[PDB]
């Protein structure tokens, strides 16, 4: 049997879909989702960590010079200076007054200790959901898990459920994602040329194994001082260990719709983004043949009390006269409330729990191809806040039954009588002429 | 084989695929004092923008 | 200095960039494109392979019956049969003629070669172009490898180069393609759970190791005939091999723009569409001081012969005077023609080779801060077909050139003067009012 539905994507909200199928007692299905993770795809641009200035030993000579033979390393600057009188532990160094020469160099490598504490920069594209439902109907309720718009149509108990397609793929992601140890951020990372040092992404690498990191670290040498031996270098601080301070604002905080963010892989689960369309090819076996399910007649329902609560406010009891002992599914044919349960051991009395939103629960409640009207006034609650979501999601304000708009129903009145009769009296001198 | 200006690559047997192209080969004379040269510019882009003349 | 240019995205077309940077010796530069790999981002769901109907030896007995297990396996089929009395290698097997009962069972497991060939249903998306081009400005002849999305841009020879992003985000692909040993097929696939038997996708699995797998191979087993011990079973054959012999349309014979397909990873190559933005941060060191520039007075031009060809058909010698010689440059200041080399050797007179497609070009000249015109008529070539693409990307037919347009200039039409005479004789009709 082919039948579809449109359910909302909210964790824990129990949704009902009622099926009026021929030659069998009517059927009720219930479904609710829990882990609706939007696992996005991903891409890569580069990586970034701290650095280490690999300075070698210094080189001197006694009245003989040298030059900088090149060395294909990253940031291999070098220079050579004169006018040096280098003291040591044993005092003086050599005998050549003002002809001695100094040799030094510097070059920076991706520091080894960042192999396990790194930051990654990603571009990102469209996402795809993963719904995980309990399907809660007359056969021992099973759990299903699916990609919502792969249309990959998992099956349970002889029945083939397809899902989706999901609308607009609304994502809490920009297009320039950056990821740290257990967090994510939205930034504008520099496009593989670090036009500014002392920033984030100051040094880069295509992966953890690429053999050539790129650094615009801004490192120039200096001149050695008078007397002592050392190597003076002045370069900017590490842009990484100074970027880790000014993060201040994860996507974990400013995420809309409450999506919890996780890493390895990046994923956003339990989002209240829109809703889900579903279609069912329902197995013909799991029904019941209507000669066996009892046909209860001569019924009119009642009510007890109503509430604009959230959990389950209104309770309404029903009276019906049995003819054979059995069971039957129940349903409400409108959106103005939902029901706590699915079936009833239908022997005479029946207590059910509904949840109205605002003003007037006009009801059509069904029991095995029997309709019954129901209305009830309400008493609004007294509390302010609760610690759990709502179960009356079908928010509907208005109605018309015996209390709402009734003053308008008496207010309309008047005018037309006056004008019509007044003109049909006007004619009595203006139809003879 | 139809050869337009955009060229044509044909692959035959187990060779490497080879390519052909077509330069401007329409033939009037393109110049003349008794001219009849509107046929030449019919040779390029025919049945198109002769309605303008 | 910074400048921006465009370039047509094909192979072979030499492009010239003639920056007009006053106060210096002028400069043109050449870029030529030697690859365009266009890769999309793969996202697979399942694979395929021929199965193997693996069946164990059948359980036999007389003189009593048995039952069956149905453990967790792919498509566990089994049934017992009442009255199976066989023969054997010699004589018989039981003497319980009305109680000879035989059980049989078989299931489906992926074949041995399923570790070696498959068809991945790739849901690929969001292609991203690449390039391997070479640039030559003054003392440079070196090549470079560039991504063309707006991000990656580094350097060559101490100058900064940036490529892209693209003009039109077009792919020569679809959304839901399939791969094979070396090919690509632009077709649909079953939805992973609608594997109707015999067609494509009769068995599938998320990867090579998803230890549970879908199958709808219509397998059913019947009862054997008397005497011989065996087991019969019927199902449609392994539809994968049926799909092997009716492929009938690869992408390497149908893809547009001649952009050929390769795999591992799945990419396209040499796409002849669109243009590329490009921005240059060019350093000073390539330039030359206008003090040391070749000074050239009284520049003229002329032509010798034109060939309206594909190759560099036009030869135009160039008359120019001299007062001090050096290394000069040359460039065309329209889109109509293109020039062969980027420089001359300044000695008295030069020869250049220019290329066009319109038989009456007026590319003016540009030579070392001296611009002067020369126009030429041309003549179509004797040949019809060639074996290299065009080198004249400015295929712009209508030039004015005062050669064929001069007749339209001789469509002057002083009959407007005649209309003016008509209005004036109307006026002198009116002057006797
Ligand atoms: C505390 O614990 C965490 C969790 O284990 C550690 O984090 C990981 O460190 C390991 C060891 O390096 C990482 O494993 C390596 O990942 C490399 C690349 O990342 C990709 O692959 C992983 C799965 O492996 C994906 O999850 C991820 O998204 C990427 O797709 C792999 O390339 C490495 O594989 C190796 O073998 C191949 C083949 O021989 C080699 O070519 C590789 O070079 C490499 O040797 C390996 O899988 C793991 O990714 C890390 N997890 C993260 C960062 O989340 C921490 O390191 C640990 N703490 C400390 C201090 O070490
Ligand atoms: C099918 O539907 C029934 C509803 O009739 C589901 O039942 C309820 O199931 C949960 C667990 O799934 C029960 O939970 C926990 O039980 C422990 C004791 O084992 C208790 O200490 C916890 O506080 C909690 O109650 C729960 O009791 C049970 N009943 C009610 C009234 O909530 C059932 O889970 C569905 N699925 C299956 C496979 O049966
Ligand atoms: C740029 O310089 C290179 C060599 O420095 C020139 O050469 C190519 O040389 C390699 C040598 O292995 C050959 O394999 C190629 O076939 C050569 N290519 C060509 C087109 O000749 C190259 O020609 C120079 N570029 C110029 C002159 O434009």
């Amino acid at each position: 049997y082919e039948h579809t539905a449109v359910i909302p994507n909210q964790v824990g909200f129990p949704y009902k879909a009622h099926v009026a199928r021929e030659g069998y007692s009517p059927l009720t299905l219930q479904m609710q989702v829990v882990e609706t993770s939007l696992e996005p795809t991903l891409n890569l641009e580069y990586i970034t960590c701290d650095y280490k200035t690999k300075v070698p030993s210094p080189y001197v000579k006694c009245c003989g010079t040298a030059e900088c033979r090149t060395q294909d390393k990253p940031e291999y600057k070098c220079a050579v200076f004169t006018g040096v009188y280098p003291f040591m532990w044993g005092g003086a160094y050599c005998f050549c007054d003002s002809e001695n020469t100094q040799m030094s160099e510097a070059y920076v490598e991706r520091a080894d200790v960042c192999k396990h504490d790194y930051a990654a920069a990603y571009r990102a594209h469209t996402a795809s959901l993963r719904a995980k439902i309990k399907v809660t109907y007359g056969t021992v309720n099973q759990t299903v898990e699916a990609y919502v718009n792969g249309d990959h149509a998992v099956t349970i108990a002889g029945t083939k459920f397809i899902f989706g397609p999901v609308s607009t793929a609304w994502t809490p992601f920009d297009t320039k994602i950056v990821v740290y140890k257990g967090e994510v951020y939205n930034q504008d990372f520099p496009p593989y040329g670090a036009g500014q040092p002392g920033r984030f992404g100051d040094i880069q690498s295509r992966t953890l194994d690429s053999k050539d990191l790129y650094a615009n670290t801004g490192l120039k040498l200096a001149r050695p001082a008078a007397g002592n031996i050392h190597v003076p270098y002045t370069q900017t601080p590490s842009g990484f260990k100074t970027w880790q301070k000014d993060r201040d604002s994860p996507l974990n905080a400013k995420a809309p719709f409450g999506c919890t963010i996780q890493t390895n892989p990046v994923r956003a689960m339990n989002c209240a983004v829109g809703n889900i369309p579903v279609s069912m090819d329902i197995a013909d076996s799991a029904f019941t043949r209507l000669t066996d399910a009892p046909i209860i007649s001569e019924l009119l329902c009642t009510v007890s009390t109503c509430t604009h609560s959230s959990d389950f406010g209104g309770v309404a009891v029903l009276s019906y006269k049995v003819e054979k002992a059995g069971r039957c599914d129940v349903h409400s044919h409108s959106n103005v409330a939902v029901l706590q349960e699915v079936s009833i051991e239908a022997e005479g009395r029946s207590v059910i729990h509904f949840s109205t939103a605002s003003a007037a629960p006009s009801f059509i409640v069904s029991v095995c191809s029997s309709r019954a009207t129901c209305t009830a006034k309400c008493e609004p609650p007294k509390d302010h806040v609760v610690t759990y979501p709502a179960n009356h999601n079908g928010i509907t304000l208005p109605d018309l039954s015996s209390t709402a708009m009734t003053w308008a129903q008496h207010l309309a009145g008047g005018v037309g009588l006056l004008i019509a009769l007044a003109v049909l009296i006007l004619v009595i001198v203006t139809c003879i002429t | 084989i139809p050869v337009p200006v955009e060229g044509v690559e044909y692959r035959w047997g187990n060779h490497k695929p080879q390519r052909l192209w077509s330069q401007l080969t329409t033939e009037g004379r393109a110049h003349g004092w008794p001219h009849e040269i509107i046929e030449y510019y019919y040779g390029l882009h025919p049945t198109t923008t002769i309605v303008v003349v």
